[PDB]
C-alpha cells in the first residue's frame, strides 16, 4: 500500500540522450536508429530569438555545424532536416541501445514521465501532466530543452513530448516528437500566454479513489447525486465536465472499491463546497489531479 | 518573455 | 523554474535487479558483480513467517535451491551465505552492468530514490525520505521485496536501502545493504509498531527557500526570532529542533535568496501558529518536508 | 499483522 507519484523507469531513455550545440547554443538531442532529433531553436544565436527565420539560419547551416555529442564520442552529422519545430539530424552511427518506441501525441488530462538532462546527461526523473491548457507544470532550467516526456508499456517506449521552452508564468511548453507545439505557442522569446487553466475532474476521483483503497474513508457520504446535477457544481468550481465514457473508465476502481460513480460524485461535490477541515487525503490537503485512472491501478494492482 | 530553454 | 518531487534516473540500478525464488515463494535481489544480496525471508515458507528460526531454514537449504532470474538468463547459485538480515547468494556469472557504487547508511530526514520492482522487473520509480522513526512512507505491494533505495553522485550509485515489510499503518520498513534494519524492527510477521514521528524541521525550511526561489513570497514577513524561541514553537507544533549546524547548512540557500536563516523561521512559526489561510507553497497547503536542503540546491541550480 | 513483501 501506499500511493506516489510515480515515474516510469528511464533506463530505456537514458541511453538515447545526447547533447547537440550550434556554436554557443546548446541543449538536448533524443538518439534512435541513425538520427538525432532536438528543438529546433539550437540554430539560433542569443540576438536571433525574438523573431528567427528559421528557414533562412537553417539554409546557412551546413553539416559540420552540428557537434553532436553522445557522452565522450562525437557523433558525425551526416545530413540534416526540419521537421515543423525540431530538427531531425541524420548520423552515420545507429544508436545500438535504441529501445523499441512509438511517436504518439498525447491529451489533455494524461500523464508521463520526464527525463530530464543538461548537456545530454540525466539529471533527475519525475512525473507530470498535460493541463487542459496544453501547458505542463514540469522543473526544468537553461539547458533543459530537448529533455523527452515518455510513458512504457512492456518493452515499447511511446515517446510524446519534447521539451522547448518557459512561458513567464513558470509553467512549460513543447512538442511531440513530430516538432509540432502543444497549444498555441511558438518558439520565439516572445510575450504568449497560456489559456485558463481548468481541474480534470476524472482523475480527482481516480485519485479518491486510490484513497479509498488506501484505507483513507472520512471523506465518503452515503448521498448519490446525478451526473447533470454533479457537473452543475463542477462547472462552477472550475472543474471539467464529467462524461458517460469518464464513469465507465472509472468502472474497475468502482468495482474494487463497491463505491459506485455517482457516489464518489457526492462525496467530490461536498469536498468542494466544504473543504476539508484540516483533514488529509494520501497526504494531500488539496484535491489531486495528476493521477489518471489508469495510473491509479498501476500502482494499487 | 517566454525563455527558449537551451544553454549558453 | 518549477519545483517537483525529483527521483535519479534509475538506468545503472535497473540492470542490476533480478528474481530470486525459494520454492513458491519469490522477491527481488541486487545483483553486483558475482553476488546477489536479497531479503532474507525469501527463505521462509508461508506457515514458517510468525517466528522463523533463519539458521534452521539456511542450513537446511543448498545452492540448487535458490532460483535467481536475470530476465530470461537463469543464474546459478554456487554459493550462499547470511549477513544479517539479508542472504548473498554467490553466482557464477559477474554483472557485466555492475556500476561503479558503494553501501552507505543514511541518516533520518536524509532522501533517496527508490526503483520499486516485482518478480525482478522494474515497475517505477519516486523519491522517498527516511522518517525520524526510521520508516518510509513508500508504495509497496507484494512482490516487492528487495527493492532497493539510492542516491548517485557523479557515476556512483550509493545504495542506502532495500525493502523488506509493510508495518500494519500502511508505512514501509527495511535494511541498509549490510542487512541491518534501519529502525527497532525484526524480519517477522508480528505485531510491530513505530515511535511517533516528528516533523523534519531542516527540509521545511529548504522548501521555503526553494519557494521563495521560484516566486512564492507571500509567507514572508520582517520579524526576526531567536533561535532558541523559535525551537520552543517547534516542539508545541512537534517539529525536531533547528540545530546551529542545520543553519549552516542552509547557507547557500540564505544567501542566494537574502532571506536570512533565522527570518525564515520567524515566517515558518507564523505558518504553524496561523495556517496557510487558503493560500498555496509550491502547489501544496501543507508544509513539505522530504526535500533537503542539497534536493533544493540539486534543482533550483 | 507485519507482511513481508515476498510474493507467492
Amino acid at each position: 500500500s501506499g500511493f506516489r507519484k510515480m515515474a516510469f523507469p528511464s533506463g530505456k531513455v537514458e541511453g538515447c540522450m545526447v547533447q547537440v550545440t550550434c556554436g554557443t547554443t546548446t541543449l538536448n538531442g533524443l538518439w534512435l536508429d541513425d538520427v538525432v532529433y532536438c528543438p529546433r531553436h539550437v540554430i539560433c544565436t542569443s540576438e536571433d530569438m525574438l523573431n528567427p527565420n528559421y528557414e533562412d539560419l537553417l539554409i546557412r547551416k551546413s553539416n559540420h555545424n552540428f557537434l553532436v555529442q553522445a557522452g565522450n564520442v562525437q557523433l558525425r552529422v551526416i545530413g540534416h532536416s526540419m521537421q515543423n519545430c525540431v530538427l531531425k539530424l541524420k548520423v552515420d552511427t545507429a544508436n545500438p541501445k535504441t529501445p523499441k518506441y512509438k511517436f504518439v501525441r498525447i491529451q489533455p488530462g494524461q500523464t508521463f514521465s520526464v527525463l530530464a538532462c543538461y548537456n545530454g546527461s540525466p539529471s533527475g526523473v519525475y512525473q507530470c501532466a498535460m493541463r487542459p491548457n496544453f501547458t505542463i507544470k514540469g522543473s526544468f532550467l537553461n539547458g533543459s530543452a530537448g529533455s523527452v516526456g515518455f510513458n512504457i508499456d512492456y518493452d515499447c517506449v511511446s515517446f510524446c513530448y519534447m521539451h522547448h521552452m518557459e512561458l513567464p508564468t513558470g509553467v512549460h511548453a513543447g512538442t511531440d516528437l513530430e516538432g509540432n507545439f502543444y497549444g498555441p505557442f511558438v518558439d520565439r522569446q516572445t510575450a504568449q500566454a497560456a489559456g485558463t487553466d481548468t481541474t480534470i475532474t476524472v482523475n480527482v476521483l481516480a485519485w479518491l479513489y486510490a484513497a479509498v483503497i488506501n484505507g483513507d474513508r472520512w471523506f465518503l457520504n452515503r448521498f448519490t447525486t446525478t451526473l447533470n446535477d454533479f457537473n452543475l457544481v463542477a462547472m462552477k468550481y472550475n472543474y471539467e465536465p464529467l462524461t458517460q465514457d469518464h464513469v465507465d473508465i472509472l468502472g474497475p476502481l468502482s468495482a474494487q472499491t463497491g463505491i459506485a460513480v455517482l457516489d464518489m460524485c457526492a462525496s467530490l461535490k461536498e469536498l468542494l463546497q466544504n473543504g476539508m477541515n484540516g483533514r488529509t487525503i494520501l497526504g494531500s490537503a488539496l484535491l489531486e489531479d495528476e493521477f489518471t485512472p489508469f495510473d491509479v491501478v498501476r500502482q494499487c494492482s | 518573455a517566454v525563455k527558449l530553454q537551451n544553454n549558453e
